[PDB]
RNA sequence: GAACAAUAGUAAGCACAAUCAUAGCACAUAAAAACGUUAGGUCAAGGUGUAGCUUAUGGGUUGGAAAGAAAUGGGCUACA
RNA sequence: UUCGCCAGAGUACUACUCGCAACUGCCUAAAACUCAAAGGACUUGGCGGUGCUUCACAUCCACCUAGAGGAGCCUGUUCUA
């Protein structure tokens, strides 16, 4: 893709490698970011239209007692929240 | 509306209590076949709708479920996939697959220690077992599902139900377990009677296209019937109708082992000879071995025939036709 | 229609039931016809286990039919019969020592002999192409076939017979024409073959 | 003269093709649908190209 | 405004469906069939908008609406 | 950077004029008058004697039975009166 050049440490016999110094520089505030909110009594929601691990990201969030939603995305779900899930519902916090 | 429904349950209870009082019955007794009986009765209402007759019964029964509360005064909601839109069916859903991850990873373990103690119980065909219908499915996880849905559900529970299984996991499958009522074919026998010295004989009854026959057959008397006090040739001058008399009887090879006397009223010829026909055939399987009965149904002489006239149509010359229609 | 798609056509036939031990495949065909449970129609009234019925003299007889009289068909159908054993008893008392074992005296065996040679081979249906209907000629099914003699049958005896002659004996002359390739019907037959021939180029024009 | 006297051999014959083109006929419809010749039917192949579709835009 | 190995849709209302009737079920037949279309039919079932009549387009009495050159539609009885 | 072309539509690849081995020709190219629109692209619907696939169980063809149109009579319209 055009927007991760940058990110990009070089190209090896046409197989990309992502620089991982500016990953640990992301990472680092990823986990800080998430850390706090989490900290402040946020939900955290975990999104992944993966089928490969749709359990084991499913299983993940148990275990931390935050919510995840690997299944099939419904179009209203985020913005017409009210008709969706309930008349009054709170939006998550943050999304991975 | 969890409260409304603990307001129907204590007056449901004191309504049920003035009831049994105005019936002069015992209280503690007063079970619902016995509410429905004095409903029935102090308030008569003749309708054709069973569903639209006045009713009394447990809120619980009446009330259609409802959904719990899915957060708390904090909104932080209680189950874990509240966000998919429909948490009941994606739980089921994830305890399923993680039930046959570790019925594999038990398998898995047992290969490695070389032993195979499971056997594959998924045949349940002397009970007649079946799955659960989307209707049923949908009043057990109390939210609404779709095809693709239910079809994706009961093929996983097939691919669990194929592996080695489990104690734990045959409790959770029999859960999605119907069991089909009792499907059979077999003719009840009439067992034969003895009545003044009177040795085998039999009685039936048969109906057909607005003529109904009673017969009765005696098992020691030579070949001959008499239908309405005469003779069975002078009441049948038709030798078709004769031939359907003769059907049940060469049927069995026993044209000249039987006496018979016959009483049929209404209808045409043929129809009172079907309705002979009908009625030797099932007062004759007393007198007939069990195998041979079934023989008697495959030649569709134990079947009712259920064809019968119609009405003629306002606007119709009769039942299927109609009047010319002129284009122009 | 009364009865369900589940409903199937019952056997009438008795030999099928009391002699079932000398087959296998056939065994397990009728046992699970009653363990799936399958229900029977009941039986019609015109179909008996009679040993003395036939199913193409029911078919005929029925066509003979007009309304709703099936006594006056069945008595058309049993005095043509008697007619046609008549004329051949008297036949074989008036012939020579090899003459006599050759007359046949069986009515139902000319009854079945006559119709199969009345019977046309090819017949011919119309299609449209270019604006216009070409004869082309198709090979037609064993019911069409068996169902087309009938039905030139009842046409010749009913339109070109006399006032005075009966039904009954007018029939039975055709049916001993037709059991000796003479009749009428054997000539209309040799008809249609005629126009199937003559338009023996246009059966390219069929797409099946 | 248009009689089968002596053509039975080959009226029979006439017949058995009429059995054997009306039995091909009334079988090919149902097999061809899933036989597939090797080749995947176009109901397959329409979910199997939705799966990894083209990309004209962005 | 749809892709189920799912790519923006959601839950209710009416209709279909289910149910009810034709005294068992089933099948079949009845019954049902929304929003609209044809300024479709009905001021002569009755009511009524607008326009018109008021010793008259109102009310009553007596007598009378014949007739088929011909053309056509749907029927009954036939031509045995 | 530079040249050519474009000032509503119809009248108009026309009338008149200059040049041309053209002479029913080509190039150049108006006005009187009429209208308040002409025109480009798109959306939904309807339709298609457009193509591909599938289907009509009284049904379009193939095909089954009984009838109407022919005559008398009964009754209903049009016309005649
Ligand atoms: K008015
Ligand atoms: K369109
Ligand atoms: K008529
Ligand atoms: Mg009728
Ligand atoms: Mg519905
Ligand atoms: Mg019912
Ligand atoms: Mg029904
Ligand atoms: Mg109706
Ligand atoms: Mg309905
Ligand atoms: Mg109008
Ligand atoms: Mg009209
Ligand atoms: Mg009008
Ligand atoms: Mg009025
Ligand atoms: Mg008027
Ligand atoms: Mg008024
Ligand atoms: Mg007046
Ligand atoms: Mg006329
Ligand atoms: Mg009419
Ligand atoms: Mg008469
Ligand atoms: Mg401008
Ligand atoms: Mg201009
Ligand atoms: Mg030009
Ligand atoms: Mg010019
Ligand atoms: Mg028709
Ligand atoms: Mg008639
Ligand atoms: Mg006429
Ligand atoms: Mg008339």
């Amino acid at each position: 893709h055009r927007f991760m050049e940058p990110y990009l440490f070089g190209s090896r016999l046409g197989q990309d490698i992502i620089d991982l110094e500016q990953t640990a520089a992301h990472l680092q505030l990823a986990l800080n970011f998430t850390a706090h909110v989490a900290y402040r009594e946020g939900i955290i929601l975990f999104v992944s239209r993966h089928r490969q691990f749709a359990h084991l990201i499913e299983t993940t969030a148990r275990d931390c007692g935050e919510y995840a939603h690997t299944r099939y995305f419904k179009g209203g779900l985020l913005t017409n929240a009210p008709l969706l899930l309930g008349p009054g519902v709170r939006l998550p916090d943050l999304i991975i | 509306t969890v409260d409304f429904i603990k307001k129907q349950i204590e007056e449901f209870n004191i309504g049920k209590r003035h009831l049994a009082n105005m019936m002069g019955e015992d209280p503690e007794t007063f079970t619902q076949e016995d509410i429905d009986r004095a409903i029935a009765y102090l308030f008569p209402s003749g309708l054709f709708e069973k569903r639209a007759r006045p009713i009394m019964k447990h809120p619980e029964e009446i009330f259609p479920k409802q959904r719990a509360i899915q957060w708390g005064e904090d909104g932080r909601p209680f189950h874990f996939l509240f966000y998919t839109g429909k948490q009941s069916y994606y739980s089921l859903m994830h305890d399923t697959y993680g039930k046959l991850l570790d019925v594999e990873k038990h398998h898995n373990q047992l290969r490695a220690k070389d032993l195979l103690a499971e056997k594959t119980k998924i045949l349940k065909d002397p009970i007649g077992s079946r799955w659960l219908i989307k209707e049923e499915l949908e009043e057990m996880l109390v939210e609404k599902l779709s095809d693709q849905d239910y079809a994706q559900f009961i093929r996983l529970l097939e691919r669990l139900s194929a592996l080695p299984c489990g104690a734990t996991e045959e409790d959770f499958v029999n859960r999605f377990r119907r069991s089909i009522p009792i499907q059979s074919k077999k003719q009840l026998i009439e067992p034969l009677q003895y009545d003044e010295q009177g040795m085998a004989f039999s009685r039936g009854e048969g109906k057909r296209k607005t003529a109904k026959a009673e017969v009765v057959v005696y098992g020691q008397g030579s070949g001959r019937i008499d239908v309405n006090g005469v003779d069975y040739l002078l009441y049948f001058p038709v030798t078709q109708d004769r031939e359907q008399l003769m059907f049940p009887l060469h049927f069995l090879d026993r044209l000249g082992k039987h006496d018979m006397t016959c009483a049929v009223s209404g209808g045409g010829r043929s129809a009172q000879a079907g309705a002979v026909r009908l009625a030797m055939a099932r007062a004759l399987c007393s007198f007939v071995t069990e195998d041979e009965v079934e023989w008697m149904r495959q030649a569709g002489l134990l079947t009712a025939d259920p064809r019968v006239r119609e009405r003629k149509k306002p606007g119709q010359e009769g039942a299927r036709r109609k009047f010319t229609w002129k284009k122009r | 229609s009364r009865y369900g798609p589940e409903y199937k056509d019952p056997q009438i036939d008795k030999e099928y039931y009391r002699k079932p031990l000398a087959e296998q495949t056939e065994e397990e065909k009728y046992e699970r016809d009653f363990k799936k449970t399958q229900l029977i129609k009941a039986a019609p009234a015109t179909k008996t286990s009679s040993v003395f019925e036939d199913p193409v003299i029911s078919k005929f007889t029925n066509m003979m039919m007009k309304g709703g009289n099936k006594v006056l068909a069945r008595s058309l159908m049993t005095q043509t019969l008697e007619a046609v054993k008549r004329k051949q008893f008297a036949k074989y008392h008036a012939a020579s020592a090899e003459e006599q074992a050759t007359i046949e005296r069986n009515p139902y065996t000319i009854f079945h002999q006559a119709l199969k040679n009345c019977e046309p081979v090819i017949g011919l249906v119309p299609i449209l192409k270019g604006g216009h209907f070409y004869q082309v000629p198709v090979p037609l099914a064993d019911r069409r076939r068996r169902f087309l003699a009938m039905k030139w049958m009842i046409a010749e005896c009913r339109e070109k017979k006399h006032r005075r002659v009966l039904m009954p004996e007018k029939l039975s002359q055709e049916l001993l024409e037709a059991f000796h390739n003479q009749g009428p019907v054997i000539k209309r037959k040799h008809d249609m073959h005629k126009m199937a021939e003559a338009n023996r180029a246009l059966a390219h024009y069929r797409w099946w | 003269e248009f009689r089968d006297e002596a053509c039975r051999k080959e009226i029979q014959d006439f017949f058995d093709c009429a059995s054997r083109a009306e039995a091909a006929r009334k079988m090919r419809s149902i097999q061809e649908n899933l036989g597939e010749l090797g080749s995947l039917p176009p109901k397959k192949l329409n979910k199997l190209l939705h799966r990894f579709p083209n990309k004209p835009h962005v």
